[PDB]
């Protein structure tokens, strides 16, 4: 449910009392992407691929398809931001997202 | 109020006929034809029309002779048998627009709605269209002129709607048709040239006649507008246009794979029948 | 009202503080601009976004000129940072700015120059100059022909 | 090699794990990204005989991420590997050379400019060799414009679209001119 971009569900399923007994350390990292979802962030969502990668380490094969998800998220930042630039600076651009040039870079030329 | 207008050629025609009837006499002055149209529609479009004796004085401009009774019995015997035509205005034959218009064509504004003016020309020597129409509608003026009757010229069009096209095309059996393709294309394209040529070289020369040997206001206040216009493309450099040149020239070059490529595939039946019909009507003859 | 019609002139709004301020001085008439001022929050975003509105909208009537105002001098003459004014770009973004032309090296912006295809954009222009050449050439030719016919 | 769904481990003439390895060099050299992602990548057999060697997956991971520091130093496997075969020894040379030019070209595709030390540091080897390798393909290989090292820096233009896509027909009108004077020689005998 959070691969179609809706964390308003998200909340509605963590916020009812019947799932709420279930929850843990696992649900967590979930209100972490559906707050980097509804935030449009994305070094948000690094954080919770950070702090969290210790449940997300066993993750099932669904990684790949999370990563797709940020892929998704930098593929709006970028169509989002150079689309008006016809030629601006690498780094007047990337220094609203403060990352790295080389992912971006790599992602973007791929 | 009025576009565009659709003149038949029957009308040009039945100033053949008043160039016909004449009985040499040696007048052949400005003879004013009643003009009928069909002025319901916003386009204007003349189907018919007849004609009045009129007769002016030779030193005295302002003299106009017309009929009421004729016009309204010639009128009301074609409207009893086509009632779907009415009168709209008139035309003159006469090369020059003299002052007297104002009061012949005054007349048709009284008793008739507003009238349109067509000036043609006795002798078919004009290359030019010899149809103009000239809208009778009084005109406010910048300069503070009174205000009075102006003839503006309205665009027009010879058209012939179902057989008079028919019939043009029988009697002549001389005009070609559209014929996209060499030589109604390169005919335009030898031709234009004097078509333009005439024109401009014909208007330019009493034009710059009446501009140091000109009075009477000309309503020099267009001139500016015209030599505006005409400074309106102050010789280009090309520079921004070469691409387009590249363009332009590509699609020549695809004309050019085109043509080589095409030929040579006509080239084939005719490259082929040239030795198997001759070899074998060779070898088969005795 | 009259300068937030059309073609608004670049002018200071310093001129602009002392009409509001009498606004709200002045009881005759316009009285609740303190009433519009009544929220503490409400009349500060109705008064930046006031600002912010005006620095947009006469943006948008200077776009359609294509005289390159040069921004770079322009953000000198409103004497303001260029960071709001690349946060007005961030407004710009979603005020479907995507007709633009940017600079890496310098500052300048371009609204016109685009690839400009020969046969739809140098093909109209050269229709309408070159064919209103034609018929404008036409009207008062002979329009004139006819006016001075009555000379005689 | 489309139908190897239906394939099978036939010996009698090759196993079926030496028949991918024998089809990974085609498919893997002799197809572009579009094709890899339209017919292995997209396909399950490829995801299914990757298990069975590691390296496979390195080799075709390593190159659809254009890795090259890893892809180089793993290399040396594939060049002993490649030789020392019944059929497929004796074209060792083209394997190699159309693989390298064909990374080339898909790293130089998206980039038009690249300075030294970027490139230094992608494909992990000295300035002194690719500047030889590059050297040799601009008129050996003939797979882009003129580079200049007049900064240093591999430049490139590229022109090959707007106007070279229409001068790709000026050979065979050449051709076809030439062939057409054959026709005239055909004239009269």
């Amino acid at each position: 449910k959070i691969m179609l971009n809706t964390p308003e569900d998200v909340q509605a399923l963590v916020s009812g009392k019947l799932a709420l007994r279930y929850a843990g350390r696992q649900t967590e990292a979930l209100k972490c992407v559906a707050q980097a979802s509804k935030n449009r962030s994305l070094a948000d969502f690094e954080k919770a691929l950070t702090d969290y990668r210790a449940e997300l380490r066993d993750d099932p094969i669904i990684s790949t398809h999370l990563a797709k998800l940020y892929d998704n998220l930098l593929e709006q930042n970028l169509i989002r931001v150079i689309e008006p630039f016809s030629r601006v600076q690498i780094e007047h651009i990337s220094s609203l997202i403060k990352l790295s040039k080389a992912d971006v870079e790599r992602k973007l030329s791929q | 109020a009025v576009q565009k207008v659709v003149v038949h050629p029957l009308v040009l025609l039945s100033v053949v006929d008043h160039f016909n009837r004449i009985g040499k006499v040696g007048n052949q002055k400005r003879v004013v034809g009643v003009l009928l149209g069909s002025w319901q529609k916003k386009v204007l479009d003349v189907s018919n029309s007849f004609a009045v004796p009129f007769d002016e004085d030779d030193k005295d401009d302002s003299v106009w002779f017309l009929d009421h009774d004729y016009l309204e019995n010639m009128y009301g015997m074609f409207k009893k048998v086509n009632a779907r035509e009415r009168i709209v205005g008139w035309y003159h034959t006469g090369p020059k627009l003299h002052k007297n218009d104002i009061a012949i064509n005054e007349l048709m504004k009284r008793y008739c709605p507003n009238s349109v003016l067509v000036i043609i020309d006795v002798k078919p020597k004009d290359l030019g269209l010899p149809t103009e129409a000239y809208i009778s509608v009084e005109e406010v003026h910048d300069d503070g002129t009174p205000t009075s009757k102006t003839f503006e010229h309205v665009t027009s069009e010879i058209g012939a709607e179902e057989a008079e096209e028919v019939g043009v095309e029988h009697l002549l059996r001389d005009i070609k048709d559209t014929t996209v393709g060499t030589l109604s294309q390169r005919i335009t394209n030898q031709v234009h040239g004097l078509k333009g040529l005439n024109s401009k070289l014909l208007d330019i020369r009493s034009y710059l006649e009446k501009v140091a040997t000109g009075k009477l206001p000309i309503n020099h206040q267009i001139i500016y507008q015209l030599q505006d216009v005409f400074n309106l493309l102050p010789d280009v450099s090309l520079q921004e246009f070469v691409k387009a040149f590249y363009l332009k020239t590509n699609d020549q070059m695809v004309v050019v794979y085109l043509a080589s490529l095409i030929r040579s595939v006509v080239a084939l039946h005719n490259l082929i029948n040239n030795k198997i019909a001759n070899r074998d009507a060779e070898k088969k003859e005795g | 009202l009259l300068k937030l019609f059309t073609t608004m002139e670049l002018m200071r709004w310093s001129t602009l503080v002392e009409d509001y301020g009498m606004e709200l001085r002045k009881g005759s008439l316009e009285s609740p601009a303190t009433d519009v001022f009544g929220s503490t929050e409400e009349g500060e975003k109705r008064w930046k976004d006031l600002k912010n509105r005006v620095v947009e909208h006469n943006i948008r009537i200077m776009a359609k000129y294509y005289t390159r105002i040069t921004m770079k001098r322009m953000a000198q003459l409103l004497d303001l940072s260029v960071d709001e004014s690349e946060a007005f770009l961030s407004n710009l973004v979603v005020n479907k700015t995507i007709f633009a032309k940017v600079d890496r090296l310098a500052g300048i912006i371009n609204f016109q120059r685009p690839k400009d295809p020969n046969n739809l954009l140098n093909d109209w222009s050269q229709k309408l100059n070159s064919l209103m050449s034609l018929v404008n050439k036409t009207t008062h030719l002979i329009a004139k022909e006819e006016m001075i016919h009555n000379l005689q | 090699f489309l139908d190897t769904v239906s394939t099978f481990t036939s010996y009698e003439l090759m196993d079926y794990k030496t028949f991918v390895t024998y089809t990974v060099y085609v498919s893997m050299i002799a197809l572009e990204r579009p094709d890899l992602r339209e017919k292995v990548i997209k396909g399950a057999e490829i995801l299914e005989v990757l298990h069975s060697l590691p390296a496979v997956r390195q080799y075709l991971f390593s190159l659809y991420e254009c890795r090259y520091s890893v892809f180089f130093q793993s290399l040396a496997v594939v060049e002993q590997e490649m030789k020392k075969d019944w059929l497929f020894a004796p074209h060792y040379r083209y394997y190699v050379r159309e693989m390298r030019i064909h990374a080339y070209s898909q790293l130089l595709e998206s980039y038009r400019s690249l300075t030294l030390g970027y490139m230094a540091e992608a494909f992990g080897v000295g300035v002194e060799f690719i500047d030889q390798e590059l050297s040799r393909f601009i008129a050996a290989g003939r797979l882009h414009c003129k580079i200049d090292k007049v900064n240093e820096i591999v430049e490139t233009n590229r022109p090959d679209s707007k106007n070279w896509q229409y001068q790709e027909t000026i050979k065979k009108g050449d051709l076809l001119l030439n062939r057409v004077q054959k026709l005239s020689r055909v004239i009269n005998m």
